[PDB]
RNA sequence: GAGUCCCAUAACCUUUGUACCCAGUGAGAAA
RNA sequence: GCGAUGAUCACCCAUGGGUGGGUACAAAUGGCAGUCUGACAAGU
RNA sequence: AUCUGUUUGGUGGAACCUGAUUAGAGGAAACUCAAAGAGUGCUAUGGUAUGGUGACGGAGUGCGCUGGUCAAGAGUGUAAAAGCUUU
């Protein structure tokens, strides 16, 4: 279950890597790519130039969670679920959150580099 | 549109009617969602017009069945009828708001002209009055409703489970833990009595071992005898008639205030044997099967010793504590009994049948040896 | 009361000094100062 | 026991009301609790012995009147300067401790204030603490009509007026079984008592 | 309603009956009444094995009282000479009780069973 | 076995600790003198003559709650005059030590679905006055719509995978606002098809979205194998 | 609970039009309680009808998908139904009238060879329709006499009518220049209030049932509440999650606002922006 | 002056008289 | 002509006898184990 | 023991150092007088206020409304119907 934010359906969609079948060849097993409530407000907010990032998030396969806090804060709300659960990937390509997730224990992370997508805390993918 | 409102609980029917609409499209909002915690800005909302009360717990139980599985009884029918205005079957029907959405159908069954409605807006409203509940009512009912339902939730319950008092093994728990009692109450206050009457004769207390007999003899002998003939109830009579003409040991008061404490000894030794023939007729019914295979009081003692017949029946067979070939029956016993109390406890009406046959079988394999 | 207290002030040193009885047995760290409210009591063994 | 012997089933408790017993505020609970019960509906069968076993307890109490009766009669037979003095009961634990009467005669009055207090007496003597001042005497009605630390005081001239009748009922002769002794000494002790009772260590 | 609720039918039958041989020759199977509540109390069970056909039925009865405190699953088979056939002993059983173990080549089998037998409850 | 301890208040309010040299966790008993399923009772001579109240010991082998409150969790809602709803009054195991915390001045509505349970939890409800055996399925709550209303509390130790509909019915229904909803996940139970911390993070996610916003989690990790409870307070209006 | 009751993947083309019924058919009585009936006009050239299982009553104890489909020559553009007599109209390349019985059109009320878009029938005095054409047109049509009624053409064209609910010849037109003309029908010659705040093409309008004031989307990313006596905004709705906001409808609480926009959203906003939606005491009430 | 209403109405021990020994395991037993 | 509805698992002599470790109960005018202080106080 | 000197508990608290505070730090009393905070309890109930300023009420009458039955109609359906909708 692959946690995505904002800049990972940005540089995908600037690589044209596809979200589903990118995570399939990346992991080689089947992904559920969830988008947050967050996640999907700030693509609503980076603006019209991001209609195309917005039409591929919406998609029926990447599913949805519904986060309950206010505003629209995408990094603290995937590092507060993902440290909370312990179950999740975490896939993003934002230097910080970067940091974040490769600081804290047992949670792999995903992220667009060259033309395909790389993993790093996964101690099982070949 | 909500117009009336249907709240049954533990000592009747309520019909409200519904004074302003809570907001629809505002419905989970946190104002919307807190005025119904509020009182001054729930009694704004909802208003009692009707209560009509339960005729007692007969009644209660029947109707907590009927409402259970969401079936109109005859008060509600009643109820409604008083109070919800002829409306149309095809064009505006009134409009009750209940909680349960397959009573609904059932109302309609009986009321064409009513709409049922259990969405969360009604809901909701029901919430409100069973969490405000005894203020919205104007004062006027009698009982306490947490009693109320406390009496309705034990009988809903028992309902349910179809509960028998005539097979209720802390009966036989408490008779065999009271008979013990009065056994040993009995022994101290007998000895008192072969003490206060130690030093009138002291041979009675070794021609008469008996406790009840002795008291049931002294109460009528205190003095010399001449005619000794009822001092059996012969050679008994012979015995005491001899040591009553050479007695060697030595008041009034006295000898009537003991004679109160034997007739106390002879009423509490009645009672006992008595009780023993209780707890033998409750064992019967209760426990047929140990009562056949061990017999009755070994049976008590079984399952006080146990603690009840559910936890003697869930035991291990090994872990039974019955109370060479002498020192392996007793572990056959001991499994033969969890085996009978199992059938015993586990049958809605249980039979003599399985446990004659291990009667059959352990005197067959004490006879093996 | 102090006049409970000075009964059973021996037995609570034990309970505070636990860790000292047996060289097996190694308590997790607590300091444990005596509460204000206690009761002592003994064990029912059931039949 | 009597209301269970009255009454039996809570229909039944519904359909009467009784008055011997349970006086004049309990019934309608009583009423109301059997008109809303948590309680199951009992047999016939289990019943009657349940009504076997009240009226066991009733007779219980009863003989255990009479006992005490048999006990007051006897008292003021043996002893009744002392019955005059502290009471029936009182009097007899103090016998029955001390063994006999003439055994409680000839020990001082001291001995009988603290004659049932000999844990903590023996303890506060054996480590050098205060020993006790009331005794197996702490029952008695005159040191339950005192109040404070006087107390103490009155079970000390209680037990000097005890040691008194005590010693003359058991060493006396001629004597009359009227409470003579006893009454003069319950009158000095009444009046000792009613003028340690009247000072108050408030200023006015 | 009868007593023996949860009857296992044809199909689940022989997969319990496979894998309570499977555990027998592998010595995680405890057979018998009162050794299936000792084991069951104890908690070393993951699913207990009742027959339907014994001489009474509630003689093993006093087992899904147990069940239903300590979440364990129990089904009942319809034959106890078949079950005594499965658990591989020269007498009809009518309860057996599989312990739990963790180093075991047959975890995945019991675990598909129990799995199966908790949707037929 | 005869040892000598002593009782000292826990951080809960209703449950206390029982101080030798190996420490129980301990409450209260409202009935004395009788064990409910077998275990160690502790007797202390409370000071008229000085009554002999008594203490029941708490198995934390045997009792999820008593499993989540000797791992420590912040913030039980069972107090000394609440009342509860506990589904899935399994018997009277843990409804007993439930009881007692909560009192003689709080009630304990105790739901069960099996009648040899049920007839366990009556024998149990005589003797214990402030627990209301109610024999009925949890899932549908219009049915005991009569019996209970208005808890503090709701305890859920039901065996279902869809626990938290289950949860969610009984809570819109009884359950108060910022009242307390206490859940115990058996992971192998909801779906072994996944792993455990997929499916108590479907759940947790389930509980936020019937809006009994979750507070606190715990493992229980020496007693259970991938059990979980899950703490919550049903927020009515805005979780946020 | 702000959630579908149900998702159609109705046609292939856009979904140009949609409104709702109670289908009134001569042989089959739909249960209005408990079934809700929408229908849909596009360009894949079908007008579909559709129920809705509905949770608003428990008098019952399912059929869902596309009762019947009409079907036609050209595209449709948009739709609106009487609210009698299980008639609606669609306009397109042409405007037609339709029953829900027949599957094809009952008449063809057409001024001229100019195409139609935007159609929407009186609210009371059910029998006046009216309808934008892209030559800048607003042509009235009277079905008493099933027939075109008057034209008048303005100098930018209409993108939506809506028909005022309280005072039934009123209507207010949303055009393209950015601003919306409260027109009588009885004197097509003037305007009687023009409301103008926009700064883009304006795209949809909406009466609060009250008849009291309109709400008004437009192109610049935005909605609008006026008064009907005033002519100048009274309140602008916001956000930088609303793009384009395409079609505004004013709930019949009259207390909320729904506003669709299109980056794919749908949101509920207040009519008044400071009133709550508790019940009030008394107190606080006055 | 002075610690009992917290069991000297009792607890612990010692001797002497009444009844019993010195639970689990799990597949074998027998010839 | 078996069995999982349960197989198996301290001292003295050519069943019976004599000697010791405790289990529950009771007794004991058996032990612990020894029955406080001793002249002021209250009031005007 | 004009032996011994460690440990444990009490009493005491120099110098250096760290932390906090500073019209020095407190303590007791209440049917005392004040300034505030939180929680709780109470029908806490006008969604636009009685049934009526002889500008009025009551009786009765006509009109108006609701309910279902029956009759007549129309639509639909059919070989004809039956059946179903109807502001
Ligand atoms: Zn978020």
């Amino acid at each position: 279950q692959v946690l995505i934010d904002t800049n990972f359906i940005n540089f995908s969609i600037q690589k044209k890597v596809d979200i589903v079948r990118g995570m399939m060849d990346c992991l080689l097993a089947k992904c559920n790519p969830l988008i947050t409530d967050c996640v999907m407000a700030e693509l609503e907010k980076l603006g019209p130039k991001y209609r195309i990032a917005l039409k591929l998030a919406r998609d029926p396969r990447i599913k949805r969670l519904s986060c309950s806090h206010k505003g629209t804060y995408a990094d603290d709300c995937l590092v507060h679920r993902v440290l909370q659960h312990k179950c999740y990937i975490v896939a993003t390509n934002d230097a910080g959150l970067k940091q974040r997730i490769r600081k804290i224990p047992g949670i792999p992370l995903m992220s667009v580099g060259g033309h395909a997508y790389v993993i790093e805390k996964l101690p099982d993918v070949f | 549109p909500i117009e009336y409102l249907l709240f049954e609980e533990p000592t009747g029917y309520a019909v409200f009617k519904v004074k302003l609409q809570q907001d629809d499209i505002g419905s989970r909002l946190k104002e919307v969602q807190e005025q119904i915690n509020d009182f001054g800005a729930f009694t704004k909302l909802i208003e009692l017009v009707s209560f009509a009360p339960f005729k007692g717990a007969a009644e209660a139980l029947e109707n907590a069945n009927d409402i259970s599985e969401g079936l109109v009884s005859e008060s509600l029918k009643a109820i409604l009828d008083l109070n919800l205005p002829k409306a149309s079957s095809k064009k505006k029907n009134i409009t009750l708001a209940i909680s349960d959405k397959n009573l609904g159908p059932s109302i309609k069954e009986e009321f064409p002209y009513v709409d049922c409605i259990s969405n969360e807006l009604a809901q909701d409203l029901i919430r409100g009055v069973r969490l405000h509940g005894e203020k919205l009512f104007k004062g006027l009912q009698s009982g306490d409703l947490e009693r109320a339902q406390l009496g309705l939730g034990h009988a809903y319950s028992r309902a349910k489970v179809k509960f028998s008092v005539q097979k209720n093994d802390n009966h036989i728990i408490q008779a065999i833990a009271l008979l013990d009692q009065l056994d040993k109450d009995i022994n101290t206050f007998a000895m008192r009595v072969k003490e206060w009457y130690g030093w009138h004769f002291p041979e009675l207390a070794k021609l008469v071992p008996d406790n009840y007999t002795f008291a049931k003899l002294v109460l009528f002998i205190k003095d010399k005898a001449d005619d000794s003939l009822h001092d059996l109830a012969n050679e008994d009579s012979g015995i005491a008639q001899r040591v009553i003409d050479n007695a060697r040991i030595s008041s009034e008061t006295d000898m009537e205030n003991v004679c109160v404490f034997a007739q106390r000894v002879a009423s509490l030794a009645d009672y006992r044997r008595q009780l023993y023939d209780y707890l033998c007729e409750k064992m019967h019914t209760v426990a047929p099967n140990l009562s056949e295979l061990i017999g009755e009081v070994i049976g008590a003692r079984l399952i006080s010793h146990a603690g009840s017949l559910t936890n003697l029946s869930k035991q291990a067979a090994s872990t039974v504590q019955i109370l060479k070939n002498k020192g392996r029956i007793s572990r056959y016993l001991a499994n033969k009994c969890s085996m009978a109390s199992r059938i015993d406890n586990y049958s809605e009406e249980p039979s003599n049948v399985f446990g004659s046959v291990l009667k059959k079988q352990v005197e067959q394999r004490l006879e093996f040896y | 009361d102090d006049n409970m207290r000075r009964e059973v002030q021996r037995d609570l040193l034990l309970i505070k000094h636990r860790a000292a009885l047996d060289p097996k047995r190694h308590y997790k760290k607590q300091r444990w100062e005596v509460p204000e409210r206690f009761a002592i009591g003994t064990i029912i063994e059931d039949k | 026991a009597r209301i269970i012997l009255t009454m039996g089933i809570r229909s039944k408790a519904s359909e009467t009301d009784l008055s011997e017993i349970l006086p004049e505020e309990i019934e309608e609970r009583v009423k109301t609790a059997a008109e809303v019960s948590m309680g199951t509906e009992i047999t016939q069968t289990d019943l009657d012995n349940i009504n076997a076993l009240a009226e066991q307890i009733v007779e219980f109490a009863a003989y255990r009147e009479q006992l005490s009766n048999y006990l007051s009669a006897r008292m003021k037979a043996i002893a009744p300067n002392l019955t005059q003095l502290v009471g029936e009961l009182v009097g007899a634990r103090l016998i029955a401790h001390s063994g006999s009467l003439i055994s409680l005669a000839k020990s001082p009055a001291s001995t009988i204030q603290i004659l049932g207090a000999e844990k903590a007496l023996f303890r506060a003597l054996k480590t050098k603490h205060d020993t006790p001042k009331y005794g197996l005497l702490y029952h008695a009605s005159l040191v339950g009509q005192a109040t404070g630390k006087n107390k103490g005081k009155i079970a000390r001239v209680l037990a000097a007026k005890a040691a008194v009748s005590l010693r003359y009922d058991a060493l006396a002769e001629d004597r009359d079984d009227s409470g003579d002794i006893g009454l003069e000494s319950r009158a000095k002790v009444e009046n000792r008592l009613s003028q340690l009772e009247g000072r108050d260590l408030r200023t006015t | 309603n009868p007593k023996a609720f949860p009857l296992a039918d044809a199909a689940l039958t022989q997969q319990i009956l496979d894998v309570v041989q499977q555990a027998a020759n592998l010595r995680q199977l405890k057979k018998g009444a009162n050794e299936a509540t000792k084991t069951l109390n104890r908690g070393i069970s993951e699913f207990i094995i009742m027959a339907a056909d014994c001489e009474p039925i509630e003689i093993l009865l006093h087992l899904p009282l147990l069940c239903e405190d300590k979440n364990v699953p129990y089904v009942f088979v319809p034959s106890r000479v078949a079950l005594g056939r499965a658990c591989g002993v020269s007498r009809p059983v009518i309860a057996a009780s599989i312990t739990t173990n963790d180093a075991s080549a047959i975890k995945t089998q019991i675990y598909a069973v129990k799995d199966k037998i908790e949707t037929l409850l | 076995g005869g040892a000598k301890v002593v009782i000292e208040p826990h951080r809960h309010a209703g449950v206390y600790i029982a101080r030798g040299k190996e420490d129980l966790l301990v409450t209260k008993n409202m009935a004395p003198g009788e064990s409910v399923y077998g275990e160690k009772r502790i007797s202390v001579e409370e000071p008229v003559p000085p009554t002999k109240v008594e203490y029941r010991v708490w198995n934390p082998f045997r009792s999820k709650l008593a499993a989540g409150i000797m791992g420590g969790l912040d913030e039980l809602f069972i107090a000394p005059g609440k009342k509860v709803l506990y589904l899935g009054a399994a018997s009277g195991t843990s409804v007993s030590h439930v009881s007692d915390v909560v009192g003689p001045e709080g009630v304990v509505y105790a739901v069960e679905f099996s009648h040899r349970p049920g007839r366990e939890l009556i024998s149990m409800a005589k003797k214990r006055p402030n627990i209301i055996p109610i024999i009925e399925d949890a899932r549908h709550p219009q049915k005991y719509r009569m019996l209970i209303g208005m808890v503090d509390c709701v305890f859920a130790d039901v065996a279902q995978p869809d626990q938290a509909r289950i949860i969610a019915l009984n809570s819109h229904m009884f359950l108060k606002d910022q009242g307390g909803v206490v859940i115990s996940i058996k992971a192998n139970c909801i779906d072994s098809t996944v792993d455990a911390e997929t499916v108590f993070a479907r759940e947790v996610q389930k509980l936020r979205e019937e809006r009994i916003k979750p507070l606190e989690q715990l493992t229980l990790e020496p007693y259970e194998r991938d059990h979980c409870i899950v703490v919550g307070r049903y927020m009515r209006s805005g979780l946020k | 609970t702000r959630e579908e009751f149900v998702s159609f993947k109705a046609h292939y083309g856009l979904v140009t039009g949609l409104c709702v019924t109670q289908p009134r058919f001569h042989d089959k009585k739909p249960d209005l309680k408990s079934q809700n009936f929408m229908l849909s006009c596009s360009d894949d050239k079908t007008v579909k009808l559709w129920s809705i299982n509905v949770d608003d009553y428990s008098n019952k104890n399912n059929e869902e998908g596309l009762i019947r489909t009409f079907d036609g020559e050209s595209a449709f553009q948009g739709i609106d139904s009487h609210r009698e007599n299980s008639t609606f109209a669609t306009g397109g390349a042409k405007i037609h009238l339709w029953d829900v019985n027949r599957l094809k059109p009952v008449s063809d009320l057409s001024w001229g060879a100019d195409n139609i878009t935007s159609l929407k029938f009186n609210q009371n005095e059910t029998d006046i329709l009216a309808s934008t054409g892209s030559d800048n047109s607003i042509v009235l049509y009277d079905l008493r006499t099933n027939s075109p009624t008057q034209k008048i053409v303005q100098t930018m064209r209409t993108n939506a009518i809506c028909w005022n609910p309280m005072e039934a010849f009123n209507f207010v037109t949303a055009n393209e220049d950015h601003n919306a003309y409260y027109y009588d029908m009885r004197n097509l010659s003037r305007s009687l209030n023009v409301f103008k705040d926009h700064v883009s093409a304006v795209m949809d309008v909406d009466f609060s049932p009250t008849g009291d004031e309109i709400v008004t989307g437009s192109y610049d990313k935005s909605i609008r509440i006026y008064k009907t006596n005033h002519g100048h905004s009274r309140e602008i709705y916001h956000t930088k999650r609303m793009q384009h906001v395409f079609q505004v409808k004013y709930s019949m609480d009259s207390k909320y606002i729904i506003s669709g926009s299109d980056d794919g959203n749908v949101r509920l906003w207040r009519s008044k922006a400071w009133e709550r939606s508790n019940v009030k005491t008394t107190r606080e009430k006055n």
